[PDB]
């Protein structure tokens, strides 16, 4: 029977408007763990602009395993654009569980197309705020 | 394009 051990993270990132035009922005949350004392430290990593060409029309959205006194930490996650009522907005999630190790992120290089984040009508961009939750479900066994 | 891509991966190759 798999041990699955669950923990969320709520990340506000705040003057939205302020991240650079020029390419190769990386934006790190703080770090957060579960409650155990498993000694794991994750953050999320947003580029606002793409990882690289093929992705410059999208924000770039990653977990990063910051820091693991393992050898692997296999998890599954799910993230979401909180909108302006607090309602879920195009999350996404990874199916199945993926193979962490200190320093290593799992995601999606395009996770929301930048024209539809600041189109105003979509309502993501509250106050010039970004709200974005993460779940992540560590798989033990 | 399309507005999300489900498809995931890393910004590194391998472990």
């Amino acid at each position: 029977a798999p041990k699955v051990v669950k923990f969320s993270y709520m990340w506000t990132i705040n003057n939205f408007s302020f991240c650079r035009e020029e390419m190769g922005e990386v934006i790190k949350s703080s770090t957060f763990s579960s409650g155990a004392n498993d000694k794991l430290k994750w953050c999320l990593r947003v580029n606002p602009k793409g990882l690289d060409e093929e992705s410059k029309d999208y924000l770039s959205l990653y977990l990063l395993l910051v820091s693991c006194p393992k050898s692997e930490v296999r998890a599954k996650f799910k993230f979401s654009i909180l909108n302006a009522k607090g309602e879920e907005t195009k999350a996404m999630e990874s199916q199945r569980a993926y193979r962490f190790v200190q320093g290593k992120d799992w995601g999606f290089k395009k996770f929301i197309r930048r024209d539809f984040l600041l189109d105003e009508a979509n309502g993501l961009l509250p106050d010039d705020k970004l709200t974005l939750f993460c779940e992540v479900s560590v798989v033990q066994d | 394009e399309a507005t999300q891509v489900p498809l995931v991966s890393s910004t590194s190759e391998g472990y």
